[PDB]
């Protein structure tokens, strides 16, 4: 598995 | 010409299959702007970036850029009505959101393909003149708590925020991102410091249009989108603001040969190895970041994760390049430990090092570069029309990064291979670089270390130079191998013609006594892709909690096994899903069409000839042992919803009867449990994509023989077919189930409102009800009222029954909440009487907008068939039969609903509640609209005798 590139959300 | 417009890009490289039109600007002012014209879409969308985030935060005001985020939404100088934005959305079939990471600011939002421009304006209009009102800045700070309250006892936030404490304190990445009541309230009123202006302040200072980037999709001709952007979007003053940069690595020498214990909240055992690495982001062509990630992150054979698996020390492994902000990355390998490796990581750390030495004595591999250009080459041609919301979310992000032409392909397409970046990257990865992180409950009470913002318990070390040594020494590993030629790389992509006797919705083209058989060749996407999705019925799959917790670790045994095998197709976007339902089992293999019947094999022949390795059995055994306890951990919302969920249907397990009942199975008995499951099933299949009536029928078949022969398989009688039913509630009554969440400090709540089995006419009543309250009772709740961050109204559908229902997570008591959602219940009553006749039918076409939108890629469409066929209902034309009778629904209709179901006195009320109280919370019994008075609700003491005493409800008739 290889994972590539938490964040805060405004809304639930 | 145009002065506007500072230049125009030249054609913007895209899928072959993409029909979709674009175009890219950059405005005068600098937005970067890419425009979408797609005249099928239902839903217009459109979405901007800001180049800046948390690390641009005032050091004395963490989170002022998320508090920002959340206080454009509320009210601009043109628009200044607080939730004028949402309103105008939701009564248009829209929906909007907006995210904050390190370095940028993402807002985005969809609406009927028919008023983009009226969502664009008000959406323009957040960088133009936001009020940021002292009173919503007052209210919205307590959504900023709660969201990061929320935070607090996860896990996975706990480590991120961890990281950011473990560095240099002068660097940005340091800063606390989320925000709270502290640092956005209580400390800036303590330091005297007015936020408005600091919010003014900061907007004015980097919303600079030099920093933003704009996506527009809608349906408008590629010109008339062009107007539309320079319209709305020109005046956005250019202040040139210099974009950050943070060339200096967060971790520095005195935070390398580090070594972090971490006491954990749920019962797990991680460990995280990390190398500070430079960033690779300009390297796009080469990404020499993937090309290591995808070696060491490998599950095949010859595999690191293989040999760490085969010693019993890990079961999972992720690797490969983590991102930080401009200047500075990582390179993470992530493992979960078994209670044997939690006691060798220094040998797991050590095989890590063998593994990265091997590379290094094979050298760049020009045929592995190949193979991973190949794939994303393959991925992107035959790419999924995506979701309008998402794509110009995710393409206003990375227009930051990439010329116009390439804005599509920079994140696919691959160009140079670059033996010396993989060489430099390789370099990085060395144990005087290495960072090491443990995770374990075994820490517990070991810690000297307190992490402020979460209360993290943590212990530090330096690792022995000793150790370092020993690592530095890495001989060569005999065990790992590269792997080899990716064998289920598709290489037929051929669409088969549409057969004569095709129809638009999935065929039952088999119902014999083993299988009922739903066939569907694609009509409208055409990608050598295909959806398989079988539903496998047996009584012994859930008869009895130890046979619940025996079909769970079959299953997870079986993938375990299989996962070297399939993890080649997976890479090749041939991907396999396979779990225990509370009916049996579901299996569903999706992706190319082309290798597909390979893999479905191989994991039927599997099923049926299935051998345990007792090693490996009593390792996930344990593994889910832990994940039955660590669900005391969950969110107290979800908690609310599993209790329900409980409460309302006729058979089901808790956690707590699986956890005591898990004990008892051993391997004989797994052993003999898995041929007693097989031995009698039913199937019900769809199979829908690229591919023939035949192929189908024989692909259904080869799934029936194989089972046959090595299960000797017979077919179930019908009325062995049985669902559950739904607990049917009586009328007037109100029931409260309560329980506490040991581990959150906050509360939680689902109400639901029982009304009637499904129909045509219920669903739509429901529907319509729900979409009426959809945005007052977010904006009545959250926005006004701040009773939490998480406020959800809207159906629930389970077995054929339905209902309203609303969820919240508070601070405030569960009780309360009850109150202030019944109150609000009144005022809607009152909000229906006063509603214009057309804002009613506003709604309507609103709602009808939503239920007729179109899937737009495969996955999506056999979703919906899915559903009807689960279900047991099999109205694959539902959407168009019950938009139809929407539309003729009157608003004097809606109140006889409410009044007969929903209102505090109606007769026929049927509602149910379920409490989960927070950590600490004794066990409890202004300009605010009135509550009602409630009636004595009856406690449930016990669920198995709340549900004796309730009858149940039938189940649906199908077609
Ligand atoms: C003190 C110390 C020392 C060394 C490392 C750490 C450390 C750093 C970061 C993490 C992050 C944390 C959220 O930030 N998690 C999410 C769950 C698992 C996913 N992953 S990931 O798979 O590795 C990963 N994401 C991107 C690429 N890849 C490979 C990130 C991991 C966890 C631990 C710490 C805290």
């Amino acid at each position: 598995h290889s994972q590539g590139t938490f964040v805060q959300w405004l809304m639930n | 010409n145009n002065p506007a417009i500072k230049r125009i890009g030249n054609h913007i490289t895209k899928s072959p299959e993409d029909k979709r039109e674009y175009r890219g600007l950059e405005l005068a002012n600098g937005i970067k702007v890419l425009l979408i014209s797609d005249p099928t879409t239902d839903k217009s969308s459109a979405a901007l970036d800001v180049h800046i985030g948390s690390l641009s935060d005032p050091p004395n005001i963490a989170g002022l850029s998320h508090f920002l985020q959340h206080m454009l939404f509320l009210g601009t100088k043109k628009y200044p009505k607080e939730n004028e934005y949402s309103q105008f959305l939701s009564e248009h079939a829209g929906s909007s959101n907006a995210f904050t990471s390190g370095e940028h600011t993402n807002y985005y939002f969809d609406v009927s393909h028919e008023h983009l421009e009226g969502a664009l304006d008000r959406f323009a209009q957040f960088f133009l003149s936001p009020l940021f009102d002292e009173s919503a800045k007052d209210r919205e700070v307590n959504a900023v708590d709660s969201e990061h309250e929320k935070n607090v006892m996860n896990d996975a936030w706990r480590l991120f925020q961890l990281e950011k404490a473990t560095g240099n304190p002068k660097h940005p990445f340091s800063k606390f991102g989320t925000g709270n009541k502290y640092t956005l309230e209580t400390r800036p009123n303590q330091e005297g410091i007015d936020v408005r202006q600091e919010l003014l302040k900061f907007h004015s200072a980097y919303y600079s249009s030099n920093l933003m980037a704009v996506v527009v999709l809608g349906r408008e001709s590629l010109d008339d989108l062009t107007n539309l952007v320079v319209k709305l979007f020109s005046e956005v003053e250019n202040k040139n603001v210099p974009l950050p940069e943070f060339p200096e690595h967060p971790f520095q020498e005195e935070h390398l040969k580090q070594l972090y214990k971490i006491v954990p909240i749920k019962d797990i055992r991680n460990l995280y190895v990390t190398f500070p690495i430079p960033d690779l982001q300009k390297y796009y062509k080469s990404n020499p970041g993937h090309y290591l990630g995808h070696l060491i992150g490998h599950e095949g054979p010859g595999s690191l994760l293989s040999e760490l698996k085969s010693k019993g020390w890990v079961n999972t492994l992720v690797g490969g390049q983590k991102e930080g902000a401009r200047g500075f990355m990582f390179f993470i390998i992530n493992v979960d430990l078994t209670e044997e490796g939690l006691l060798h990581v220094e040998d797991i750390i050590l095989h890590m090092f063998q593994y990265i030495q091997k590379l290094r004595a094979e050298g760049p591999q020009e045929w592995v570069f190949q193979e991973l250009k190949d794939l994303n080459a393959v991925a992107f041609r035959f790419k999924d029309k995506e979701r309008p919301r998402g794509y110009t979310s995710k393409i206003a992000g990375i227009l930051h990064y990439y010329p116009l032409e390439e804005v599509l392909t920079a994140e696919y397409l691959l160009e140079e291979f670059r033996p010396d970046l993989i060489e430099m990257v390789l370099d990085k990865l060395r144990p005087e670089n290495v960072r090491v992180a443990i995770v374990s409950k075994s820490f517990e009470g070991k810690t000297d270390r307190t992490e402020e913002w979460y209360g993290t318990q943590y212990k530090q070390e330096a690792i022995p130079d000793e150790v370092i040594k020993k690592w530095q020494n890495a001989d060569l590993n005999g065990k790992f191998k590269l792997p080899t030629k990716n064998e289920f790389i598709p290489t037929n992509f051929e669409i088969l013609p549409l057969e004569k006797e095709a129809t638009p919705y999935p065929a039952l083209i088999k119902d014999t006594a083993m299988s009922k058989l739903w066939f569907k060749q694609d009509d409208k996407f055409f990608l050598p892709k295909a959806n398989l999705n079988f539903e496998f019925f047996s009584p012994f799959a859930y008869v009895d909690p130890l046979h619940s917790n025996m079909a769970y670790l079959y299953l997870e045994l079986l993938k375990d096994s299989l996962n070297e095998y399939a993890y080649a197709a997976e890479l090749a976007g041939l991907s396999y899903d396979l779990q225990n339902t509370i009916y049996g089992m579901y299996l569903s293999v999706k992706g190319y069409n082309d290798k597909q019947p390979i893999l479905l094999k191989k994991i039927i022949e599997k099923m049926a000839t299935f051998e345990i390795d007792e090693k490996r059995f009593e390792i996930i055994k344990e593994a889910y042992m832990r994940s039955l306890n660590n669900f005391r951990a969950e969110q107290p919302h979800q908690h609310a919803m599993y209790y329900l969920r409980l409460l309302m249907t006729e058979v089901a397990w808790t956690k707590d009867e699986l956890k005591e009942a898990l004990d008892d199975v051993t391997l004989p008995r797994l052993k003999a449990f898995i041929p007693q499951l097989l031995s009698r099933l039913h199937i019900e299949a769809l199979l829908h994509g690229n591919i023939t009536k035949q192929a189908a029928l024989g692909i259904m078949q080869m799934v029936e023989d194989t089972l046959i022969e090595h299960a000797h398989t017979k077919p179930l009688l019908p009325s062995q077919l049985v669902r559950y039913r739904e607990v049917q509630l009586p009328d007037r009554g109100w029931f409260v189930y309560q329980q506490r969440n040991e581990v959150h400090n906050n509360s939680g709540i689902e109400i639901y409102y029982q009304t009637d089995m499904q129909s045509t006419s219920e669903n739509m009543f429901l529907e319509l009800f729900a979409q009426i309250i959809s945005e007052p009772a977010f904006n009545t709740l959250r926005t006004k009222e701040q009773l939490g961050y998480i406020v959800f109204s809207g159906p629930r559908r389970a077995n054929g029954i339905q209902g309203l229902r609303f969820i919240i997570q508070s601070e405030k008591p569960p009780h309360y909440l009850e109150s202030r959602v019944e109150a609000f219940l009144i005022t809607m009553e009152k909000s229906i009487e006063d509603m214009t006749e057309e804002a009613f039918q506003k709604h309507i076409q609103a709602l009808a907008i939503r239920r007729l939108d179109k899937p737009k890629k495969l996955s999506a469409e056999s979703a919906k068939y899915w559903g009807e066929i689960i279900s047991q209902q099999y109205n694959f034309d539902r959407d168009n039969t019950e938009v139809a009778y929407l539309k003729t629904l009157t608003k004097e209709d809606i109140i006889k609903f409410y009044k007969e179901m929903l209102a505090v006195d109606a007769p026929r009320r049927h509602k149910v509640s379920v409490h989960v109280l927070a950590r600490e919370m004794d066990s409890n019994p202004i300009n605010l609209s009135q509550a009602p008075a409630l009636p004595q609700p009856e406690v449930i003491q016990n669920m198995t005798e709340f549900k004796r005493g309730l009858p149940l409800f039938p189940l649906v008739k199908p077609h």
